[PDB]
């Protein structure tokens, strides 16, 4: 409602680096809200694209941004009789960043990994990794939960059970309020998906620079289901956390499997033990129900109402039998005796191939009226196809039917504006949360300050 | 007082036979309408489409080539010769082509270690097989069929990592490359899509680091390979059904019984498509094309292109000789030859700020079309 | 420790309403709803009505929807169900349960009701 | 609505033993199914919820192994304090309908 776009602030990264692919705020020790922006294609030290993370300080003028000095160099270690080998090449270090208020958990899902024992190897694959970094103390810490070392001759002899080599862990990462780190590995157990929950304080404590294979010993991965619905589910493709089971100590994950049950897609809710609480099947196939999950109380009832993006949902019209516009669901968590799972609201896009719903951002109380207000984005919506960000306030029974205000992209066509948003973080202390939109196609990030 | 009236312009007779060389067989009548309609009114116009006999057919046999698909290269390796002589009685002159695909030649869909694996992914296995290809056009649509049974023997399977296959990268390139494959414009095109596993869709390639969405261009280069397959996402069903219509393609999912219920559900999202049943050794695909050509010529479902949001429709079908079904577009169970009719009532909305527009009421998979040069007095 | 300590047994002449108060202690009141369940003579219990402490929600069973005017006292952490037009067939025990994430955790006592 | 049925309305077994309270759902629900222990003279409390989640103040003997429509409560080491009427509640769709109630008897 109040995200006046006349005077933005544009943060720009190296040209050709997708600067803005994934972003999140980071409150420093002084309360100086600095923007973390992930650029999965920034050139490294070998003239190769190996990601990079740009901790943007909040400047009312935007511009360039100093990067976070991370490890972009391939590391090899002859531990035991195995050639432990990491290939930090095309790893996309920044494909999904997140900050636990002093730690920048910037992940690299496509970071390969290979171990050799004199004839054979683990079939080098993107096990992914998540480089952690405190901007104040500057102590790096890696965390790759899926760096196995079982030879490929054993996986083929176990019907690929516990085949967490393809994890791409850090594909979608969220850090709980208590301090855990919840990676989304939508390749774990052979593209069936998993999660890794290792507390942040227990990653710094148990990280020795130099050894590649190590188990945190406090982590907890998901389980390899054998239900043919789960196969090729890309489970954990986009995860979020909330409170869906009463115990305020534990937290509940909102894992979204977009290709679930033969492309139908379902967003599962599950407690800290990965035991399924809820499961929200999608309407129609090939719509990525669950490509982008979000969780916020959109009706001020104390319940964590989740939202599920369906970027490729094909609505029904009178001209096109099914014209692909996208759809954002709203599963209000019932405060009564019934259960979550009935879609309370169905927000649908307007522009064909706009992928309306590929990135939802719980801005929180944007206009200070009690109820939180998400902001959906269509990376190719609008009347021209340069992107669009729509702000849906939530009145009392869920969200508003019509978007309060749209944010037409100020970047040229192809910028994919809206591919990554973040909200509910006041970046200059107007008292109001300020939405920042990641236009990775134009290698920039736009900051929309919410003037009251 | 003003009045509304609508005249036809061409309204040429429907053609009985279609074996004429270049007589420009028309399968729709009328061809142009000069609909003159006042704001907030309605004036109908009746069309009558027809499936003609001996109409040219383009069988572009776009098949999967995963390692599980190698039991199938030994059956197809004599197809084309059989397909010709067994479709020669249902069409006068067909062109058969051949596409192929496995998946995006990138990790984690392909084995990229040990370095020999990129040279041949059947390295852990004892055998040998070609490297991975995203979509390699193999044979342009040719009239002579002895060019297809020769150009399949020179094809071999390439194995991937995950069960899904990059099929839709192929279905879309084969659709948006008219000059390369060679779609005869004056013909009905059947894109036999032989696969035995699920297929990736848009936003599925983000696991490989690919985030640029498919745009729908003819990226099949002069090497007859899908060039930009490792930097362009898969096509969504929305952007695929547009191309499959804009080029008048009747998709034929010729899939295996374990995956039929998957594609019998896609074919309710892609108009003008058929789903078959493919055995393990693909020995029924010769019979499966025909039953999918007699089941796609048994429908005249009307698609509308460039319909402005003001000019609504509410059109009463005309099925076999009596059946006025108001609201239906799908007079089904027809034959090769029997003509049907339609009764289309254009529901205009207000006065368009532009004086004149035009849309098309063409049937699915038929180049022959009814362009409606709508006018506003 | 949260106890939903309810009222005691009642007796009502037929055709006259009755009020069943359910006090809540501990457990800040507006965290969860305050449902209600009626257990009949056959010890088969079916629930009556929900109510939302923040704002009167009054979600009913559509079988008791008429004669179960559910009320609430946010300030005094109490909840009512004010049964009306009571009959001889609706003599039962009326629990004052609490919903909390779709369970009925905590019920408390149980108000014996009698119609003569 | 959804009608919940407990076939055995009166189950009986010796103390210190395991018994399984069955419960069926007319319409296929997910894994939403609570369990309530009601002993003599009221004081009904909540057992395992969501078909297996022990409540805060409940022993660790209770456990449920239901999925779909066929739900159960397998109590282990039946003590003297576990004799009560056990009601299964569906809590999926309004209105949540309870079970018929299984009377327990120590033998
Ligand atoms: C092609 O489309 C068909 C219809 O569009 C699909 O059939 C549908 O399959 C879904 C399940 O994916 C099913 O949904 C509900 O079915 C049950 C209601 O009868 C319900 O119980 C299901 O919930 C779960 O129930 C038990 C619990 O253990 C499980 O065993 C079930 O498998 C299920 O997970 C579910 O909510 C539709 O009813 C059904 N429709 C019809 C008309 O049959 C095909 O599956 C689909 N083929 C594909 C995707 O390959
Ligand atoms: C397509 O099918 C429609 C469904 O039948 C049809 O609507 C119906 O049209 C007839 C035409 O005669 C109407 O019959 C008459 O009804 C009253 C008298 O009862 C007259 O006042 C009307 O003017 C009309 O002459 C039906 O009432 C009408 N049914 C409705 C509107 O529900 C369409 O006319 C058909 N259109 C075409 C182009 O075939
Ligand atoms: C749609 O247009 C056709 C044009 O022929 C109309 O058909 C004529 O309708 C009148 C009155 O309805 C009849 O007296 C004629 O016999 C019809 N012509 C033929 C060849 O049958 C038709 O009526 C129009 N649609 C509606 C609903 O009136
Ligand atoms: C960024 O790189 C692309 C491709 O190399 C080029 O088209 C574009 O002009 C560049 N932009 C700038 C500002 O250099
Ligand atoms: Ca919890
Ligand atoms: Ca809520
Ligand atoms: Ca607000
Ligand atoms: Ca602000
Ligand atoms: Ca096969
Ligand atoms: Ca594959
Ligand atoms: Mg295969």
């Amino acid at each position: 409602l109040n995200l006046d776009p006349v005077q933005l602030t544009f943060y720009a990264g190296p040209n050709g680096s997708q600067f803005g692919f994934s972003l999140d705020f980071h409150k420093d020790s002084h309360g100086r809200v600095a923007i973390v922006v992930g650029a999965p294609r920034t050139l490294g030290p070998s003239q190769e694209e190996t990601g990079g993370v740009f901790l943007c300080p909040w400047r009312a003028e935007g511009g360039q941004c100093p990067s976070l000095l991370f490890d972009l160099r391939d590391e090899t270690r002859n531990v035991g009789s195995q050639t432990l080998q990491t290939f930090k090449a095309r790893q996309g270090l920044g494909a999904s960043v997140v900050s636990w208020s002093d730690v920048i958990v910037a992940c690299a899902p496509w970071q390969h990994w290979n171990v050799l024992e004199k004839t054979e190897e683990a079939e080098k694959t993107p096990v992914g990794s998540c480089f952690l970094a405190q901007p104040e103390s500057g102590r790096r810490a890696e965390y790759s939960p899926c760096r196995g070392n079982t030879l490929s001759r054993i996986y083929v002899e176990n019907d690929f059970s516990w085949d967490k080599r393809y994890c791409e862990a850090g594909f979608s990462s969220v850090v709980t309020q208590a301090g855990e780190l919840v990676l989304g590995a939508p390749g774990g157990y052979y593209f069936l998906g998993l999660l890794a929950q290792a507390p942040v304080a227990d990653i710094f404590s148990s990280y020795r620079p130099g050894i590649l294979l190590w188990h945190v010993s406090s982590q907890s991965l998901s389980f390899d289901s054998s239900n043919p619905e789960y196969f090729d589910g890309y489970w954990g493709y986009s995860v979020a956390v909330g409170e869906f089971d009463g115990d305020l100590n534990t937290t509940e994950y909102v894992v979204g499997a977009p290709t679930w049950s033969w492309t139908l897609g379902a967003v599962e809710i599950l407690d800290s033990y990965y035991q399924r609480l809820h499961r929200l099947r999608g309407e129609q196939m090939a719509s990525y129900f669950g490509h982008s999950v979000a969780v916020t109380d959109v009706n001020g009832d104390g319940r964590h109402d989740l939202l599920v993006g369906a970027p490729l949902y094909m609505e029904s019209r009178a001209d096109r039998k099914l014209a692909e516009v996208g759809r954002v669901y709203l599963f209000l968590q019932p405060r009564g005796p019934h259960a979550l799972g009935a879609p309370s609201l169905l927000l649908t896009g307007t522009q064909l191939y706009g992928r309306f719903g590929s990135a939802i951002a719980p801005l929180g109380d944007l206009d200070r009226d009690g109820y939180n207000d998400i902001a959906v984005a269509a990376p190719y919506g609008g009347p021209s196809g340069r992107g669009q960000v729509l702000v849906f306030l939530g009145q009392s029974e869920g969200l508003r039917s019509r978007p309060s205000q749209v944010l037409d992209s100020p970047f040229p066509t192809g910028s994919a504006f809206g591919f990554s948003l973040r909200g509910a973080v006041d970046i200059d202390d107007n008292g109001y949360p300020d939405l920042i939109v990641g236009a990775y196609g134009a290698n920039q990030v736009a900051v929309y300050r919410a003037q009251p | 007082f003003p009045v509304s009236e609508a005249r036809v312009l061409e309204d040429r007779p429907l053609s009985d036979k279609g074996s004429g060389d270049s007589s420009q067989v028309t399968q729709v009548s009328p061809q142009r309408i000069a609909l003159r309609l006042r704001p907030d009114d309605s004036k109908n116009f009746s069309i009558q489409v027809r499936q003609v006999e001996d109409y040219p057919v383009d069988i572009y046999y776009l098949m999967d080539l995963s390692y599980s698909m190698k039991d199938d290269l030994w059956s197809i390796q004599n197809l084309g010769t059989k397909l010709a002589t067994q479709m020669r009685k249902l069409t006068s002159n067909l062109r058969i082509g051949f596409g192929a695909f496995v998946d995006k030649p990138v990790s984690p869909y392909m084995y990229i270690s040990p370095p020999e694996a990129l040279e041949n992914p059947c390295y852990d296995m004892k055998t040998t097989c070609l490297p991975m290809f995203g979509y390699k056009h193999v044979l342009t649509l040719t009239d002579q069929v002895t060019r297809f049974n020769e150009e399949v023997k020179k094809q071999s399977v390439s194995r991937n990592r995950d069960a899904p296959e990059g099929g839709f990268d192929a279905i879309m390139q084969a659709t948006v490359c008219d000059e390369k494959i060679g779609w005869r414009n004056d013909a009905s095109h059947l894109l036999v899509f032989t696969t035995d596993a699920k297929t990736h869709i848009a936003l599925d390639g983000r696991l490989a680091g690919i985030v640029q969405p498919n745009d729908g261009q003819c990226h099949v280069g002069s090497d007859n390979h899908y060039s930009a397959s490792t930097t362009m996402d898969y096509p969504s069903l929305g952007l695929m059904t547009e191309k499959l219509s804009q080029k008048n393609i009747n998709l034929i999912f010729a899939v295996t019984e374990n995956v039929v219920n998957l594609y019998q559900n896609y074919s309710e999202l892609i108009p003008g498509t058929t789903v078959g049943v493919l055995s393990m050794d693909s020995s029924n695909v010769l019979q499966l094309i025909v039953d999918a050509y007699g089941k796609i010529r048994s429908k005249v479902e009307l698609e509308v292109r460039d319909l402005p949001e003001e000019l609504s429709l509410s059109f009463n079908a005309t099925c076999l000789n009596n059946e006025v079904i108001p609201g239906l577009k799908s007079c089904m169970g027809l034959k090769i030859g029997d003509t049907v009719s339609f009764s289309i009532e254009a529901k205009v909305r207000g006065c368009p700020q532009e004086k004149e527009k035009s849309f098309t009421i063409k049937p699915v998979g038929f180049k022959d079309s009814l362009i409606v040069q709508v006018t506003f007095d | 420790e949260v106890l939903l300590q309810q009222s005691g047994p009642e007796l009502v002449k037929p055709g006259a309403s009755v009020k069943i108060p359910c006090k809540t202690s501990g457990y800040t009141f507006t965290d969860s709803n305050m449902d209600w369940v009626k257990q009949s003579h056959g010890k088969s219990l079916e629930w009556i009505g929900d109510i939302n402490p923040n704002n009167g929600g009054t979600l009913y069973n559509q079988k008791f929807k008429d004669k179960a005017t559910l009320t609430i006292d946010k300030s005094s952490s109490t909840a009512y169900m004010e049964l009306r037009t009571l009959t001889s067939e609706d003599t039962a025990v009326y629990y004052c349960t609490r919903s909390y994430y779709g369970r009925f955790d905590y019920w408390g006592q149980g108000t014996a009701l009698t119609v003569s | 609505d959804i009608q919940m049925t407990q076939t055995t309305s009166s189950l009986s077994a010796s103390l210190g033993d395991r018994v399984t309270i069955s419960c069926r759902a007319s319409q296929d629900i997910s894994n939403y199914l609570n369990w309530y222990q009601q002993k003599s003279d009221g004081t009904v409390k909540l057992l395992i919820y969501y078909t297996s989640r022990l409540h805060s103040g409940v022993p660790s003997r209770f456990s449920g192994s239901g999925s779909g429509t066929d739900y159960s409560l397998t109590i282990s080491n039946l003590e003297q304090e576990d004799i009560a009427t056990y009601f299964c509640q569906q809590g999926n769709t309004l209105p949540p309908t309870f079970g018929g109630g299984t009377k327990l008897e120590i033998k």
